[PDB]
C-alpha cells in the first residue's frame, strides 16, 4: 500500500486501518497503542480547528482584498474588539467555560468509551455515544447523518478529512510565517507572487524562515 | 515601639538609605545616554530600589538605629513577618513529606520495592502529588486511627 | 519507548525535570512579587 | 407507560403515566415532570386549587370594581394604589385580624388534607357538622348550600382557576411595565390592537 | 448521580448529597466520613441560616422595609461589651455543643436516666424537640438540606471574596452586575483568579 | 431514467420515491432518518418557491418585488399574525412526521377527520378537486418544483446583480444576448 517514504516500510504500530496511514512516526512517538488513540484525536481536532481557521482567514482576506471594509487576520482581533462594544477579558473567560465544557466532555470520553452516553446531563442519552474515537456522531455532531449512511462512502471522508486537515495545518502556519516574513496578507501574498513569481520568492527578503 | 526600635514608616537612617543607594546608581546613570540600554536598567533598578524602600515603609517593619528592618517573632503589630508565613512552611513540608510517606508505603508491598525508588512510578507519584493538598486533615485522622505509629 | 519512558523515569532525570520546576517557580514568583521580607 | 385515549396539550405526543386521568382538569401536561412522585401531586393537586380559587376571587376583584367605576357608580380607585391609605383602621391591624381568622381556617382545612374526616363537624354547636365528603379541597356541606352534587363541574373549576391565575400574573406584569389598570390597558389595545402588541410597546 | 460523569466514583462511596465527590479521597476512612459528614451539616445549617440574615435583610433594604446596614458593618452600636457578648456566647454554645460532641461519641449518650428526652434520632438529625412540626413517606428533606447548603457555604465565601474585590453589598453586586453584565465580571476588577 | 444517463444510481436511491433519478453525491439521503425528513423539506421548499416565483412574476404584471418590503396594520401588528398562525400551522405538520398518523382530527368539529394519508400529501380538506391522477401529479410536483427553486436564487441573484426584477432582466438580454450574461 503507499506510504510516505517509498522504499522504506511502514512501521509495525501502523496497520493501513486508520485514516491517513502513511507509515511515518520516525520518532516512535505514537508506538503504546492509547498513546497513539490520543495522538488520532489532537491531529484530528488540531486540524477541524486548522481548516476552519483556515477557511476563516481564506474568506476574510478576500473580503478585505475585494472591498475595503474587513480587517487583515493580524490586526482583525482590536478591530472586532475597539469597533464593537465588547471586552477581552470576559470572552477569553466566556470561551474558557464553553470551551471548557465541551473538551471536558470530550475529555472523559477518551479514558471512557461510552461514558456521557448515561443520560446524565439532559436526557440526552444516545447523542453523546463513543462510535469511533474521533468521530462522535449522532442527531447533534452528525446532524444528517453521513455516520449512519454507508460504509464505503464514510470511510472515503475520513481520508478527506484527515488529509485536509493535514493541508489546513500547513496552510494556517504559512498565513502565520508569511505575514511575519513580508508583513502583508495572504492575498498581497498571493497576488504579488502571480505577478512576478521568477522575483517575488522566499529567495528576496523571506529567508530560510 | 516594640523593643524601643522605630518604625520604617517614619525613621531617619531607614530614609537615609534610600538615599546613599539610590545616589549610588544615579552617580553612574551620569556615564550612560538616556536612549542607550544600560540606562534603562539603571533607571528600572532605581525605580525597583526606591519601590522597595516604600514598600517596607507601607508594610510599617520596626527599623532600628541602625536603620536596617528588624523583625517580631512572637505574638498583634507585626504577625505577617514570621507568625503567618511560619504556617506556609510546616504545610509545604508536611505536603512534601506526607507525600513521601504515601509512595514508600504504596510500594512497600510489591515483591521488590528498591526498583520504585529509582525507576519512579511517576503517575502513582502524581496521584499522591494532588492526594497530599488535604494532609493535615489526613495526618490529624491517621494519628487517631493508630496506623500512623510502628 | 515503554524503555525510553521508564529511563526519563529514573531518578536523576526526574529530580532535574523537578527542580527546573520548582526553581523556575520560586524565580518567576520572585520578578512579578519582587524583594519580599513579608508574605 | 402513558394513557393513549385522553386528553393531550400536543395531540400525538405522549401524557408521562403519573398523570392518569385521575384528578381534575389532567389532559397530562408536566414537561418538567413535577408530579412524578405520587406524594407530590397529592400537595400540588390542592395547591393548584387554592392558588386557582385565590386567582378567580381576586381577578373578579379587580376588574369588577373598573367595570363598574367607568359605567359610575361609590367607590372606584386603581386596585394596586387602591390599598395606600384610606380605611377605618390602620394597616397594622386589618392584617392581625386577617392573620388570625385565615390561621383558625387553614389549620382546620390543612387537617382535613393530613386526615380524609378528622375536621367535618362543628366543635361548638355540636349538632351541626357538614357531611361525609371524603374528599379534601372538595369538602362540602355549607360549603355547596344550594347543593350542586360532577366530574363535569370540578374540571370547569380548575379551567377556570388556571386561566384566572394567569390573568393575575398578567396584571402583575401588565401593571409594572404599563402602568394603568388592565382595562384602561384593553381600551388601548382595542383603539388601536395592531399598533399596540407588546413588541411595539417594548 | 455523579459530579463529573466518566470519572470512576472512588470505592469508599457505595451510595450510603453522595455524587461521589472525594478526589483527595478524605473519607476512605469510614471514622473520618461519619465525622466529616456532620463538619458539613452543621457547616450548611449555620450558613443557610447566616446569609439568610446577609441577604433577606439586604433584599428588603433595596426594597426599602428595612433600614439594615450592610454586613461588614453591622458589627459596630452601644448596649453592652463584646468581651461580654462573645464570653455568654462562648461559654453558652461551648455547653451545647459539647451535647453534640457527645453524641457524635456515643450516639444515645444524651438520655441518662438521672431531663434527657433528647436522647437522639440517627447520627447528624436528632429531631424531637429540634423538630417541633414533627416529618418524616418522604425523606427529600433530608437531600435539600445539604444541597441548600453547600450552596449557601458557597454563597458566603463569595460575598467574603466580592467584597475583598469590589468593596459593596452583594445587592449592589448583583445590581451592577444586572445593569451591565459584560463590562462588570469577575473579569474587570482587581485581581484575576 | 437518470440525472446523468448512463450512470448507475447510488444503491440507497432504487426510483421508489416521486423525482428518484439516481441524484446523491454527497449520500444525503443514505440514512433513513434523515432521507424521511429530506423528503419533506423538499416538498415544502418547492411549494413555498413554486408559491413565491408565481408570486413575483405575476405581481410585477409594476414595482421592485425586492423592496416590496416598503409596503395598513404596522409592521409587529402583522409579523404578529403571521408568528401566531405560522406557528400553529407549522406545528401541526411536524407532528405528522413526529407519528405519521398523531394529527388528522379537527380539534374544533371532531366530526370530520382527514383520511389515512401518505406523508406530506395529506389530502382531504386539501385535495378538493382530485384533479389529475395517481403519482404521476407528485412527479410534476418535484419537477415543476425544483424549477421553481432554482428560478428563484435565479430571481434573488438577478435582483442582486442587475437591480431589475425577473421580466425586465429578460427583456434586458434579449436586447443584448451576447453582452447580458454573468460573463459581461
Ligand atoms: C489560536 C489562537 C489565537 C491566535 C493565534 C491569536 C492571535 C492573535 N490575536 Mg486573538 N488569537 C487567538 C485566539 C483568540 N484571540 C481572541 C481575542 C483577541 C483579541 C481581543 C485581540 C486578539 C489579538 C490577537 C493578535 C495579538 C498580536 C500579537 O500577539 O502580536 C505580537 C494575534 C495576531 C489582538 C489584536 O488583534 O492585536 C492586533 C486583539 O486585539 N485576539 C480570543 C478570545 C475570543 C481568542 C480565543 O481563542
Ligand atoms: C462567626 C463569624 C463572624 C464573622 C465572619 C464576623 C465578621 C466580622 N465582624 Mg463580627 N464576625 C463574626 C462573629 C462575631 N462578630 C462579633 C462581634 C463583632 C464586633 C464587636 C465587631 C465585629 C466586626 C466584624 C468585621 C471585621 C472587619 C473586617 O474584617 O473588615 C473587612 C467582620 C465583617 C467589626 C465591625 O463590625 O466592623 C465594621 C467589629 O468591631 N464583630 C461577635 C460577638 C462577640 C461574634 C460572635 O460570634
Ligand atoms: C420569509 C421570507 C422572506 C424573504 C425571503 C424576504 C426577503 C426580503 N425582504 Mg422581506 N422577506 C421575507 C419575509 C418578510 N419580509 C417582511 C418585511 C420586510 C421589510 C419591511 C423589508 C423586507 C426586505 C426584504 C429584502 C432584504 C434585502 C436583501 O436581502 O438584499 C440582499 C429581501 C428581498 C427589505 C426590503 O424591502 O429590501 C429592499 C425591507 O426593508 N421585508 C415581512 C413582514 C414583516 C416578512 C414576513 O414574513
Ligand atoms: C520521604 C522522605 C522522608 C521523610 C518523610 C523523613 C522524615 C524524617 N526525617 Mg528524614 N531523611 C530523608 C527522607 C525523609 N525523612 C532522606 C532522603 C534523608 C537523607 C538525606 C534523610 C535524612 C535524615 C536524617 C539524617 C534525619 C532525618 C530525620 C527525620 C525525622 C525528623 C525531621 C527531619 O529532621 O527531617 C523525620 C521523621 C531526623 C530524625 O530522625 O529525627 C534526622 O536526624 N532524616
Ligand atoms: C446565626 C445567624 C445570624 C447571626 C450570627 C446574626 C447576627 C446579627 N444580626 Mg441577624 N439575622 C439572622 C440571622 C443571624 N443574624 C436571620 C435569620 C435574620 C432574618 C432573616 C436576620 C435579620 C437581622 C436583622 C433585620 C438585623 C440583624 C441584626 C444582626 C446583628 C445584631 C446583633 C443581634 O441581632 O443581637 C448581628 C451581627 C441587626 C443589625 O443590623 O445590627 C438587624 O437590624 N439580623
Ligand atoms: C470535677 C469537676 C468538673 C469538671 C472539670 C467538669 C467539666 C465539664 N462539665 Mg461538668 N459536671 C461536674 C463536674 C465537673 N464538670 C459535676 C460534679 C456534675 C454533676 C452536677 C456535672 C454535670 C455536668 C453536666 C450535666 C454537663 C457537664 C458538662 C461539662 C463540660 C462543659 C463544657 C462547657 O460548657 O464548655 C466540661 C468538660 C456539659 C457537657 O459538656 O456535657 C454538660 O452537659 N457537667
Ligand atoms: C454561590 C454562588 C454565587 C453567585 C450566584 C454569585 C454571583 C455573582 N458574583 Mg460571585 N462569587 C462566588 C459565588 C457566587 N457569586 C464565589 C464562591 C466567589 C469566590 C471565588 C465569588 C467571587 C466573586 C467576585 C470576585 C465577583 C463576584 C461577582 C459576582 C456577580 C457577577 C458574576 C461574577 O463575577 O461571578 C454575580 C451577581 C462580581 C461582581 O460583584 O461584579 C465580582 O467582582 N463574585
Ligand atoms: C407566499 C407567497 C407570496 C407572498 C409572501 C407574497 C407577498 C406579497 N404579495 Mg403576492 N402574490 C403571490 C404570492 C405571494 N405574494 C402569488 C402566488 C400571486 C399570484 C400569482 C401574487 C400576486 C400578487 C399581486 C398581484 C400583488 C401581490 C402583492 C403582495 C404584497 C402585498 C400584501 C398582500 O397581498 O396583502 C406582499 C409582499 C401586492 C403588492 O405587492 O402590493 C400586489 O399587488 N401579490
Ligand atoms: C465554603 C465552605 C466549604 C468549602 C469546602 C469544600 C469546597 C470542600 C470540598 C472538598 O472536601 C470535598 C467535598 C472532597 C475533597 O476530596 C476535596 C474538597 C474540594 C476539599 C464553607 C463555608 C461556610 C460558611 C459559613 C458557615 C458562614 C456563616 C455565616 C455567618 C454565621 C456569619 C455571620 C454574620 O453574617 C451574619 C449572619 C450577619 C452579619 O451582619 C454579621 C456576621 C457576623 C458577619
Ligand atoms: C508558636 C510559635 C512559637 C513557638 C513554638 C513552640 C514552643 C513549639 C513547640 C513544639 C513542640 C513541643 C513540638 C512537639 C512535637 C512532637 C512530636 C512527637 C512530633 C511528631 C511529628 C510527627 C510524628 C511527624 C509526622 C509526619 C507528618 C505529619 C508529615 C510528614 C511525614 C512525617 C512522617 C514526618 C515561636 C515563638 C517559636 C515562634 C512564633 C510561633
Amino acid at each position: 500500500r503507499p506510504v510516505w517514504f517509498p522504499g522504506n516500510p511502514p512501521p509495525a504500530h501502523l496497520d493501513g486501518s486508520l485514516a491517513g496511514d502513511y507509515g511515518f512516526d520516525p520518532l516512535f512517538l505514537g508506538q503504546e497503542p492509547q498513546t497513539l488513540k490520543w495522538y488520532v484525536q489532537a491531529e484530528l481536532v488540531h486540524g477541524r480547528f486548522a481548516m476552519l481557521g483556515a477557511a476563516g482567514i481564506i474568506l476574510t482576506s478576500i473580503g478585505a482584498k475585494v472591498g475595503l471594509g474587513f480587517p487583515e487576520w493580524y490586526d482583525a482581533g482590536k478591530v472586532v474588539v475597539e469597533k464593537n462594544n465588547i471586552d477581552f477579558p470576559t470572552l477569553m473567560v466566556i470561551q474558557f467555560y464553553l470551551m471548557g465544557w465541551a473538551e471536558t466532555k470530550r475529555w472523559y470520553d477518551f479514558k471512557n468509551p461510552g461514558s456521557q452516553a448515561d443520560g446524565s446531563f439532559l436526557g440526552f442519552t444516545e447523542e453523546f455515544k463513543g462510535l469511533e474515537n474521533g468521530y462522535p456522531g449522532g442527531r447533534f455532531f452528525d446532524p444528517m447523518g453521513l455516520s449512519r449512511g454507508d460504509a464505503a462512502k464514510y470511510q472515503e471522508y475520513k481520508q478527506k478529512e484527515v488529509k485536509n486537515g493535514r493541508l489546513a495545518m500547513i496552510a494556517c502556519l504559512g498565513f502565520a510565517a508569511q505575514y511575519a516574513a513580508t508583513g502583508k496578507g495572504p492575498l498581497d501574498n498571493l497576488a504579488d507572487h502571480l505577478a512576478d513569481p521568477n522575483h517575488v520568492n522566499f529567495a528576496t527578503n523571506g529567508v530560510s524562515n | 515601639d516594640i523593643a524601643g526600635l522605630t518604625p520604617c514608616s517614619e525613621s531617619k537612617a531607614y530614609a537615609k538609605l534610600e538615599k546613599k543607594e539610590l545616589k549610588t546608581l544615579e552617580k553612574r546613570l551620569k556615564q550612560y545616554e538616556a536612549d542607550s540600554a544600560p540606562a534603562v536598567a539603571l533607571k528600572a533598578t532605581m525605580e525597583r530600589t526606591k519601590a522597595r524602600f516604600a514598600n517596607y515603609a507601607k508594610a510599617g517593619l520596626l527599623c532600628g538605629n541602625d536603620g536596617l528592618p528588624h523583625l517580631i517573632a512572637d505574638p498583634y503589630g507585626h504577625a505577617g513577618e514570621v507568625f503567618i508565613p511560619t504556617f506556609g512552611f510546616l504545610y509545604v513540608a508536611g505536603y512534601i513529606g506526607y507525600v513521601g510517606r504515601q509512595y514508600l508505603i504504596a510500594v512497600k508491598g510489591e515483591a521488590k520495592p528498591t526498583d520504585k525508588e529509582i525507576i519512579i512510578d511517576v503517575p502513582l507519584a502524581t496521584k499522591l502529588a494532588w492526594q497530599g493538598a488535604g494532609w493535615p486533615l489526613a495526618a490529624v485522622q491517621e494519628l487517631q486511627r493508630g496506623t500512623l505509629l510502628e | 519507548m515503554k524503555d525510553f519512558t521508564t529511563y526519563l523515569s529514573t531518578a536523576p532525570v526526574i529530580a532535574t525535570i523537578w527542580f527546573t520546576f520548582t526553581a523556575g517557580l520560586l524565580i518567576e514568583i520572585n520578578r512579578y512579587f519582587p524583594d519580599p521580607l513579608v508574605f | 407507560k402513558r394513557d393513549a385515549a385522553l386528553p393531550s396539550w400536543m395531540p400525538g405526543a405522549d401524557l408521562p403515566g403519573y398523570l392518569n386521568g385521575t384528578l381534575p382538569g389532567d389532559f397530562g401536561f408536566d414537561p418538567l415532570y413535577l408530579g412524578q412522585d405520587p406524594v407530590k401531586l397529592k400537595w400540588y393537586a390542592q395547591a393548584e386549587l387554592m392558588n386557582a380559587r385565590f386567582a378567580m376571587l381576586a381577578v373578579a376583584g379587580i376588574l369588577v370594581p373598573e367595570l363598574l367605576s367607568n359605567i359610575g357608580f361609590g367607590a372606584g380607585v386603581a386596585w394596586y394604589d387602591a390599598g395606600k391609605f384610606e380605611y377605618f383602621a390602620p394597616a397594622s391591624s386589618l392584617f392581625g385580624v386577617q392573620m388570625l381568622l385565615f390561621a383558625w381556617v387553614e389549620i382546620r382545612r390543612y387537617q382535613d388534607f393530613v386526615k380524609p374526616g378528622s375536621a367535618n363537624q362543628d366543635p361548638i354547636f355540636t349538632n351541626n357538622k357538614l357531611p361525609d365528603g371524603n374528599e379534601p379541597g372538595y369538602p362540602g356541606g355549607i360549603f355547596d348550600p344550594f347543593g350542586w352534587s360532577i366530574k363535569s363541574l370540578k374540571l370547569k373549576e380548575i379551567k377556570n382557576g388556571r386561566l384566572a391565575m394567569l390573568a393575575f400574573a398578567g396584571f402583575i406584569g401588565q401593571a409594572y411595565t404599563t402602568g394603568t389598570t388592565p382595562l384602561k390597558n384593553l381600551s388601548t389595545h382595542l383603539a388601536d390592537p395592531w399598533s399596540t402588541t407588546v413588541w411595539q410597546n417594548d | 448521580q455523579s459530579w463529573l460523569p466518566g470519572s470512576q466514583i472512588p470505592a469508599h462511596l457505595d451510595t450510603p448529597g453522595n455524587f461521589g465527590f472525594d478526589p483527595l479521597g478524605l473519607g476512605k476512612d469510614p471514622v473520618a466520613l461519619r465525622w466529616y459528614q456532620q463538619a458539613e451539616l452543621i457547616h450548611c445549617r449555620t450558613a443557610m441560616a447566616g446569609v439568610a440574615g446577609i441577604l433577606i435583610p439586604g433584599l428588603l433594604t433595596k426594597a426599602g422595609a428595612l433600614n439594615v446596614p450592610e454586613w461588614y458593618d453591622a458589627g459596630k452600636n452601644s448596649f453592652a461589651p463584646w468581651g461580654s457578648l462573645l464570653a455568654v456566647q462562648l461559654f453558652l454554645c461551648g455547653f451545647v455543643e459539647a451535647k453534640r460532641w457527645q453524641d457524635i461519641r456515643k450516639p444515645g449518650s444524651q438520655g441518662e436516666p438521672g431531663a434527657s428526652l433528647k436522647g437522639t434520632s440517627e447520627l447528624g438529625y436528632p429531631g424531637g424537640p429540634f423538630d417541633p412540626l414533627g416529618l418524616s413517606k418522604w425523606a427529600d428533606w433530608k437531600l435539600k438540606e445539604v444541597k441548600n447548603g453547600r450552596l449557601a457555604m458557597l454563597a458566603f465565601l463569595g460575598f467574603v471574596a466580592q467584597k475583598y474585590a469590589t468593596g459593596a453589598g452583594p445587592v449592589d453586586n448583583l445590581a451592577a452586575h444586572l445593569k451591565d453584565p459584560w463590562h462588570v465580571n469577575y473579569a474587570t476588577n482587581g485581581v484575576s483568579l | 431514467p437518470l440525472w446523468l444517463p448512463g450512470s448507475t444510481p447510488p444503491a440507497h436511491l432504487k426510483g421508489d420515491l416521486p423525482g428518484d433519478f439516481g441524484f446523491d453525491p454527497l449520500g444525503l439521503g443514505a440514512n433513513a432518518e434523515s432521507l424521511k425528513w429530506f423528503k419533506e423539506s423538499e416538498l415544502v421548499h418547492s411549494r413555498w418557491a413554486m408559491a413565491a416565483v408565481a408570486g413575483i412574476l405575476v405581481q410585477e404584471i409594476d414595482v421592485f418585488w425586492y423592496n416590496a418590503g416598503k409596503e395598513p396594520l404596522g409592521p409587529l401588528g402583522l409579523l404578529a399574525v403571521e408568528f401566531f398562525l405560522m406557528h400553529w400551522v407549522e406545528v401541526r405538520r411536524w407532528q405528522d412526521l413526529r407519528k405519521p398518523g398523531s394529527v388528522d382530527q379537527d380539534p374544533i368539529f371532531s366530526q370530520y377527520k382527514l383520511p389515512p394519508h401518505e406523508v406530506g400529501y395529506p389530502g382531504g380538506v386539501f385535495a378538493p378537486f382530485i384533479p389529475g391522477d395517481l403519482a404521476e401529479l407528485k412527479v410534476k410536483e418535484i419537477k415543476n418544483g425544483r424549477l421553481a427553486m432554482l428560478a428563484f436564487v435565479g430571481f434573488v441573484m438577478a435582483a442582486q446583480v442587475t437591480g431589475k426584477g425577473p421580466i425586465a432582466a429578460l427583456q434586458e438580454h434579449l436586447a443584448d444576448p451576447w453582452g447580458t450574461t454573468i460573463f459581461s
